[PDB]
RNA sequence: GGGUGACGGGGAAUCAGGGUUCGAUUCCGGAGAGGGAGCCUGAGAAACGGCUACCACAUCCAAGGAAGGCAGCAGGCGCGCAAAUUACCCACUCCCGACCCGGGGAGGUAGUGACGAAAAAUAACAAUACAGGACUCUUUCGAGGCCCUGUAAUUGGAAUGAGUCCACUUUAAAUCCUUUAACGAGGAUCCAUUGGAGGGCAAGUCUGGUGCCAGCAGCCGCGGUAAUUCCAGCUCCAAUAGCGU
């Protein structure tokens, strides 16, 4: 009700398949309104659902009655899982990632330098 | 390699003859007038001033009509007018060198928070600014030193969410109302 | 007089280059000697070991004893009579104990009433005397 | 010659005392205020052959 | 020829004008990968996270043999006056590859961090008791208060962040700031230091102890029984999240 959301420097990216712009959220008295709540506002504004909307990078000002951050609104989920960062899909978990945790991968790959050919042992390793 | 700037300077210069006495007197008188915090705060202004005075010297050694002076000078003056130090009409460069500390303190926030009633003594003013009580234009200025443009001055006042300027009352009054409601009443 | 002419530079320059080595300070920086001669091999301080506590009798008009410490350095293996500053401070220092020593304000020159004492003691067993003398810290045991 | 004996002779035997309990002294700016006030605005009296800030007859 | 506490430069610190000093170090160039030599591959190497030698160091050996190179990032020992984590991640910048897809201690991200630099709290206001002085009034004494300054009573509530902390935001995932609810100050407290107080040089001929001792003192000096110079107490002064050496 008392939030308000304005837009800025709006672009219609035919070639990244997206409406991308700066969101500028006046929001005095409250506590940097959450990203879910920004996307549901954007949907009513742009008449285009929340799933294709991806929002990020909100910085809140000193004092506090203004935040500012980038968001874009894809043409479809088809596209929004194509010309889109993986981490940001995983922000609303639709393209999560594996939990190997780097170091374990590096130490496996540093073995197998040891062994030649053994498809099953090379698969094994660790 | 990295990113990282490294670009940074000091803001002041410490005086060579370090107990001139007369110097001390004038410097404290300045700390008293304009509620300053420290000997540095005077010195950092005194260092800004100088820089301007230096530049203005350098421009005067050039010939007139020479594009460098005409350009910079104008800007340097236009800058000094914008902060409400130099006066329109008094814009012509030689008049800069005739200038002083006191004038560059006069256009602090604190000094303009005291002057523009609001406060109630230069000390009080300084506290408020810090406490997140006063706002310039729209942003809450936290910082005493905020030099206030001549443009900006008429838009200085309290913040819209802060006791003095029509806001939810602070936690001290808020406690005593709870004491009067539950405890006394 | 001067050389003064226009194509003199060299003659002028070289002359001053020569005369710099009659400037006592310049010579100190640019001959080796001094750097070699200091036990602190051009260092602000040096650690060392206190191989005895030594009674230094003060220079004439100011009659006293000074209480110093015969240090032997780590880096060089040279020796020193480091002054122990402050009152009762000598007693903090025990034999075979790891002093950090500094210069004494005078960059080679000896100081005040002490005779031929270039150095003052700063820390003992990684503690700092000031601290001990104040009573902030205590000697480890 | 001369012993390394007496060493801490004086500092030892002096008459030790506590350091009282006065007040939290004002700091930072407030200190500076108070200083400024007592040089320039409070006293400003009729002179009587020069001053003294820690003088005591 | 010798020396160099010599990688060169852009630059850095100082500065009136001239200078002096510094530049291992984030860009450019160069050099080298324990030392010296040789060479294969390849467009490009006389590559060292390639070989082959010797030397120097080191490691297992069933004693016949075999393997090694942190002046990458972490880390350790050693050296010293002297210097950070065996952390997270390819999200950014870029690079490499057959490659929109993999990889990167390059690179970023935290952690350590009083190298240094920027902002900046540690209180502010009131009426009181008072203590003083430009005005008005009064011969002086006293009074009317626009003006005001110090000490108190914390007398009075008001304001607040430090802090604790739900929640967003941040972000690769986090932290940090930022925004933000809820708690969160009477100074016994949420306690500001470091140096000095004979001169240079701001500031005690104060008060105790010492007696040419201990000690201070960059220099001039102080100390030999009234020490403005020591050790202490009190006050004072300078700079102040800093100040000494
Ligand atoms: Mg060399
Ligand atoms: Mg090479
Ligand atoms: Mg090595
Ligand atoms: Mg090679
Ligand atoms: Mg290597
Ligand atoms: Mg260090
Ligand atoms: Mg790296
Ligand atoms: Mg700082
Ligand atoms: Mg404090
Ligand atoms: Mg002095």
């Amino acid at each position: 009700d008392t939030v308000t959301i304005r837009t800025r420097k709006f672009m219609t990216n035919r070639l990244l398949q997206r409406k991308q712009m700066v969101i500028d959220v006046l929001h005095p008295g409250k506590a940097t309104v959450p990203k879910t709540e920004i996307r549901e506002k954007l949907a009513k504004m742009y008449k285009t659902t929340p799933d294709v909307i991806f929002v990020f990078g909100f910085r809140t000002h000193f004092g506090g009655g203004k935040t500012t951050g980038f968001g874009m609104i894809y043409d479809s989920l088809d596209y929004a899982k194509k010309n889109e960062p993986k981490h940001r899909l995983a922000r609303h978990g639709l393209y999560e990632k594996k939990k190997t945790s780097r170091k374990q991968r590096k130490e496996r790959k540093n073995r197998m330098k040891k062994v030649r050919g053994t498809a099953k042992a090379n698969v094994g390793a660790g | 390699p990295v990113a990282r700037s490294w670009v940074c300077r000091k803001t002041y210069v410490t005086p060579r003859r370090p107990f001139e006495k007369s110097r001390l007197d004038q410097e404290l008188k300045l700390i008293g007038e304009y509620g300053l915090r420290n000997k540095r705060e005077v010195w950092r202004v005194k260092f800004t001033l100088a820089k301007i005075r230096k530049a203005a010297r350098e421009l005067l050694t050039l010939d007139e009509k020479d594009p460098r002076r005409l350009f910079e000078g104008n800007a340097l003056l236009r800058r000094l007018v914008r902060i409400g130090v130099l006066d329109e009409g008094k814009m012509k460069l030689d008049y800069i060198l005739g200038l002083k500390i006191e004038d560059f303190l006069e256009r602090r926030l604190q000094t303009q928070v005291f002057k523009l009633g609001l406060a109630k003594s230069i000390h009080h003013a300084r506290v408020l600014i810090r406490q997140r009580h006063i706002r310039v234009r729209k942003q809450v200025v936290n910082i005493p030193s905020f030099i206030v443009r001549l443009d900006s001055q008429k838009h200085i006042d309290f913040s819209l969410r802060s006791p003095y300027g029509g806001g939810r009352p602070g936690r001290v009054k808020r406690k005593n109302a709870k004491k009067g409601q539950g405890g006394a009443g | 007089g001067k050389c003064r002419g226009l194509r003199t530079a060299r003659k002028l320059r070289s002359h001053r280059r020569d005369q710099k080595w009659h400037d006592k300070q310049y010579k100190k920086a640019h001959l080796g000697t001094a750097l070699k001669a200091n036990p602190f091999g051009g260092a602000s301080h040096a650690k060392g070991i206190v191989l005895e506590k030594v009674g230094v009798e003060a220079k004439q008009p100011n009659s006293a004893i000074r209480k110093c410490v015969r240090v032997q350095l780590i880096k060089n293996g040279k020796k020193i009579t480091a002054f122990v500053p402050n009152d009762g401070c000598l007693n903090f220092i025990e034999e075979n104990d790891e002093v950090l020593v500094a210069g004494f304000g005078r960059k080679g020159h000896a100081v005040g009433d002490i005779p031929g004492v270039r150095f003052k003691v700063v820390k003992v067993a990684n503690v700092s005397l000031l601290a001990l003398y104040k009573g902030k810290k205590e000697r480890p045991r | 010659h001369g012993s390394l004996a007496r060493v801490g002779k004086v500092r030892g035997q002096t008459l030790k005392v506590a350091k009282q309990e006065k007040k939290k002294k004002r700091t930072g700016r407030a200190k500076r205020r108070m200083q400024y006030n007592r040089r320039f605005v409070n006293v400003v009296p009729t002179f009587g052959k020069k001053k003294g800030p820690n003088a005591n007859s």
